[PDB]
RNA sequence: AACGAGACUCUGGCAUGCUAACUAGUUACGCGACCCCCGAGCGGUCGGCGUCCCCCAACUUCUUAGAGGGACAAGUGGCGUUCAGCCACCCGAGAUUGAGCAAUAACAGGUCUGUGAUGCCCUUAGAUGUCGGGGCUGCACGCGCGCUACACUGACUGGCUCAGCGUGUGCCUACCCUACGCCGGCAGGCGCGGGUAACCCGUUGAACCCCAUUCGUGAUGGGGAUCGGGGAUUGCAAUUAUUCCCCAUGAACGAGGAAUUCCCAGUAAGUGCGGGUCAUAAGCUUGCGUUGAUUAAGUCCCUGCCCUUUGUACACACCGCCCG
């Protein structure tokens, strides 16, 4: 187990967020594909790293305002 | 002369199947497969597990040689 | 031998034989007297 | 192409080793055309160092 | 070890004996004819295959190690 | 069956009925198992039951095409004693002659004082073998005051 | 029938017995001092070996593309006891295989082919798909 | 003792507990009484609603 | 039988639990009846994932032991087959039934185990799960046949059978029902 | 903010998707040939068995190796501040298949016998620099790493049937791997041929295992130590037995004290093989396949390690310091 995010994940994905918030919906597949367009991610695991907590965040989004 | 017998067994029976997901409607496969998987034993899929490769220090892969202090 | 020319007769029962079985080039042995580390005991003195 | 060697010099300390590898890569491709077009065209445009073997018949 | 008395051939009792235990023993290996009476084990492998052309046992499974042997099969 | 006899005295060893044929022969010194399957199957005979079964017809010939091998053609190679050594024939030594033939060899090799003889005299090993950790009887050292 | 169908422990043990009856078979001297192979430590218990392993050369011979005096070595070599080191495979005699090849070849079941080895004769495939049946005719298969 | 042989069966495991963590304790429900309940210490790996086979309920468990 | 295997020959319908408490762990008729006993290979990735693998191949795995029997799987399924046929020619039953009685007879009811206090031996007794008892009594029987065999004359499969009949019908000539009690005898005395 | 952790690289596991193959296969016939009626029939044909024939046939599933895709705690149910995460389940390959790389600071650790790396000292013609011979193997003893065994879950003799990682002459200076034919019980000899290697050895026709005889609880036919005689191979030379083979000889040993090592899934254990050293020769080491369990899903009790708090006459740091 174990797989805690590190923080160049969660720098980024925020920074993704902000600027790209409209892009976004909230399928795993489709915010993958928009990472890899509107920057270049080096490796692909990463990329799918980076993807699913985007889409984690982005349902907490909907919700009360994010303090992050 | 076992692991051959498993690969036989598990090629007939999706060798079957096939034979009716291609000349035939899928009712009369979909029955077959919950007949086949209710007793799985590896006939409709697939050990991932292989041999592990061994390092230094040991006769196997986990196995190491007897420790001495005196 | 290593430093000796130990001298032999040759007998006609030695044929086949070569001529370095019949000179030794080691000294047969003699003990002895274990002497200190000789076991799992020998240590210590100050 | 295998080496698997001492990483220690003058053995001593726990027993280590060193894995090394070398890959090497063939693959050919098979024309059929007049000898002097391809031996024409074959040698040059090869930026890199990388190894060509031309053979007049094998079929 | 042990020192354990054997007979590689019959004699009068043990022969007579080996006619009339058959109907009383419904298992019949070479094993127990080891102990029930003193016999070397592999005079009671050959002693068993001259009772099966007879009739007087019924074969019920063989194998290279180990042979089963029954009563008659009756009941 | 066959109650006739059992226990049985053969050539400078005794040798009983209880067991196989071949196998019971092996007792004698000189014979082998290896080398009684052989002769037996010379002398044209079962192997295939005890040696308390064997008449005295038979067993009065098992002795002598074992001591004239050669004779009923047992190969050369498959003696004990090919050229013995200064006796100039191939031979095949049983039992009792075994030892004494043996014991000839520990004495020549001793009147000629060659290396053999002086590792056999003084007890120690012929053949290349180390003696620093093989052998013991002894062990008993100490060292201490 | 063809030789597959039918097991291959009873089809040796009736092809042995065949050839024995038909005169066929001209058997070496050596036959009663031969340990058999380098691996083993004593001769066999039969008396009619060579019988047996004649049977087990020619159908070989069927199955596979026919090969030499060496591969029928390696086909029948096993494991060898070297006592206190330990065990290691090796191959078994030579001679005795060179002269059951040269025997079957004097009855012409086999025949020096091209290819590097000696093939079964189409007289020999005749005579083991005609026993083939018989081993089913006996039991029943 | 005299009493015959109980069935009681686990409600709840609460935590491991021994000098190497070989005891587990565990609550324990009487399988007759269903407000009745005691602690026990279980030796073996157990899951949960899983039954045991008790000997006594006199007997019940405090510390490691 | 159309549906569900046997054994081979053996039927696993009019077997029994006859326990409420060690059901659940012992089965072998649910579905989980099968020609042979054999795995692809899966046993243990999970806690759970012991139980469900039937008694029958169970008892298979843990009669391999001591060295030159490991990885010998096969020559031990030829060691079973004799057994089932020995104990039906033997009392003459469902041989399974014999097992299940064999098995459940043979679990321990208490155990002890150390207790650390004051640098000595001090000794407490504790209570055993159901998955414990029918690992225990697998274990306990096997070492029987196992023991027995050793400069008999007998065969393995022979000892076997005989052990599972004293453990069926407990008469304490097994090295199971012996064993058993000595664990019990303890259990009462320090406690 | 930086280094280590992670990220990364390699490897395993998922493709009837993509790319393309007589130094890789399959299928399809064209087939003609052999074989047995073995099944319908008659033997033909239809069906079955492999091989030759195969193409200007068709294809790339199998084999090979390249480009790509796929797994993210993604979805659902619990739990958590509802945060960071954790547990169960669906799909399925579950978020851990195994390795490589690895910080700061330190050690009077190992190596001057790897180095034409190197300081200083020594020696240098009666040489510490070359040929011949001997020794590193010498045993009343002590210890370590291992190998083979103590049998019937076995040994022995026949019969059946399965694999993988590699390697190979044309190199060092004289040397490779071997098919096939012939001769010999065997070791081996001899005659011919191929291989720069997905091309020849090798469709690597291996062991355990599997099937059938024999032995019978006996230090036995279990065990193969010791030891005699004889035959071959390598080399310039084989004695203190280089190695290999044949016959004979037939010991300890019948499950092992005080103690102690190692191991969690294709893992332990059993079992064989290739590479390394190599003129001749692995009980060693390094890799690889094959057969394949029991037990755990925990804890700080022992041994040890990380973080905080506390005490200290310690800092050569408790293997410390110090009293009569």
């Amino acid at each position: 187990m174990g797989r805690v995010r590190t923080k160049t994940v969660k720098k980024a994905a925020r920074v993704i967020i902000e600027k790209y918030y409209t892009r976004l919906g909230n399928d795993f597949h489709t915010n993958k594909r928009v990472c890899e367009e509107i920057a270049i991610i080096p490796s692909k695991k990463l990329r799918n790293k980076i993807a699913g907590y985007v889409t984690h965040l982005m349902k907490r989004i909907q919700r009360g305002p994010v303090r992050g | 002369h076992v692991a051959q017998i498993y690969a036989i067994r598990q090629s007939i029976s999706k060798a079957l199947v096939a034979y009716y997901q291609k000349y035939v409607d899928e009712a009369s496969k979909k029955e077959i497969k919950d007949i086949l998987i209710q007793y799985d034993r590896t006939l409709l899929v697939a050990d991932p597990r292989r041999c592990e490769s061994k390092k230094f220090g040991g006769p196997g892969a986990r196995a190491r040689y007897q420790k001495s202090y005196r | 031998n290593g430093k000796t020319f130990n001298q032999v007769e040759i007998k006609p029962e030695m044929i086949g034989h070569y001529l370095g079985e019949f000179s030794i080039t080691y000294k047969p042995v003699k003990h002895g007297r274990p002497g200190i580390g000789a076991t799992h005991s020998s240590r210590f003195i100050p | 192409l295998r080496i698997t060697t001492r990483k220690t010099p003058c053995g001593e300390g726990s027993k280590t080793w060193d894995r090394f590898q070398m890959r090497i890569h063939k693959r050919l491709i098979d024309l059929h055309s007049p000898s002097e077009i391809v031996k024409q065209i074959t040698s040059i445009s090869i930026e890199p160092g990388v190894e060509v073997e031309v053979t007049i018949a094998d079929a | 070890r042990d020192k354990l008395n054997n007979l590689v051939l019959f004699d009068k009792a043990t022969y007579d004996k080996l006619c009339k235990e058959v109907p009383n023993y419904k298992l019949i290996t070479p094993a127990v004819v080891s102990e029930r009476l003193k016999i070397r084990g592999s005079l009671a492998r050959a002693a068993l295959q001259e009772l099966l052309s007879k009739g007087l046992i019924k074969l019920v499974s063989k194998h290279r190690a180990q042979v089963i042997y029954t009563r008659n099969t009756k009941g | 069956p066959e109650k006739f006899q059992h226990i049985l005295r053969v050539l400078n060893t005794n040798i009983d009925g209880r067991r196989k044929i071949a196998f019971a022969i092996t007792a004698i010194k000189g014979v082998g198992r290896r080398y009684a399957h052989v002769v037996l199957r010379k002398a044209d005979i079962d192997l295939t039951k005890r040696a308390g079964e064997l008449t005295e017809d038979e067993v009065e010939r098992v002795i002598t095409i074992m001591q004239n091998p050669r004779q009923y053609k047992i190969p050369d190679w498959f003696l004990n004693r090919q050229k013995d050594v200064k006796d100039g024939k191939y031979s095949q030594v049983l039992a009792n002659g075994l030892d004494n033939k043996l014991r000839e060899d520990l004495e020549r090799l001793k009147k000629i004082r060659a290396h053999r003889g002086l590792r056999h005299f003084w007890g120690l090993r012929v053949r290349g073998q180390h003696t620093k950790t093989t052998g013991r009887r002894g062990r008993t050292v100490g060292v201490s005051k | 029938v063809t030789v597959k169908d039918v097991n291959q422990q009873e089809f040796v043990r009736a092809l042995a017995a065949f050839l024995k009856k038909s005169g066929k078979l001209k058997v070496p001297e050596w036959v009663d001092t031969v340990k058999l192979a380098k691996h083993k430590e004593l001769a066999p218990y039969d008396e009619n070996w060579f019988y047996t392993r004649a049977a087990s050369t020619a159908r070989h011979l069927y199955l596979r593309g026919g090969a030499g005096v060496g591969s029928m070595t390696k086909i029948y070599g096993g494991r060898q006891r070297n006592g206190v080191m330990p065990s290691h495979f090796s191959r078994g005699s030579k001679s005795v295989a060179r002269r059951v090849l040269q025997a079957l070849e004097g009855l012409k079941m086999v025949e020096k082919d091209q290819d590097w080895g000696r093939k079964l004769t189409p007289q020999g495939q005749r005579d083991l798909d005609r026993i083939a049946g018989q081993v089913a005719a006996a039991k029943k298969k | 003792r005299v009493q015959p042989i109980k069935l009681a069966r686990v409600t709840k495991v609460l935590g491991r507990t021994g000098s190497q963590g070989q005891c587990t304790q565990v609550r324990v429900e009487f399988m007759d009484d269903t407000s009745r309940s005691i602690i026990r210490n279980v030796k073996g790996p157990v899951r949960e609603g899983d039954v045991l086979t008790l000997l006594e309920s006199e007997r019940e468990a405090r510390r490691l | 039988t159309p549906d569900i295997k046997l054994f081979g020959k053996w039927s696993t319908d009019d077997v029994q639990i006859n326990d409420i408490s060690l059901q659940d762990y012992i089965a072998v008729k649910e579905k989980y009846a099968k020609y042979l006993p054999h795995s692809a290979g899966r046993y243990a990735a999970k806690r759970f994932r012991k139980a469900q693998c039937p008694i029958v191949e169970r008892l298979t795995n843990s009669m391999m032991m001591h060295g030159r029997n490991n990885g010998k799987k096969l020559m031990t399924v030829r060691i079973v087959k004799h057994a089932f046929e020995i104990i039906h020619l033997l009392t003459g039953e469902n041989p399974l039934q014999v097992l299940v009685n064999a098995i459940i007879n043979s679990g321990p009811r208490e155990d002890s185990t150390r207790i650390g206090r004051a640098g000595t031996v001090r000794r407490q007794a504790v209570d055993v799960s159901p998955l414990r008892r029918v690992n225990q009594a697998i274990w306990l029987l096997c070492t029987g046949a196992r023991e027995a065999a050793f400069r008999n004359i007998k065969t393995i499969a022979e000892c076997l059978a005989d052990e599972l009949i004293n453990a069926a019908k407990g008469s304490s000539n097994s090295y199971a029902i012996k064993k058993k009690d000595e664990l019990e005898r303890v259990a009462k005395s320090n406690r």
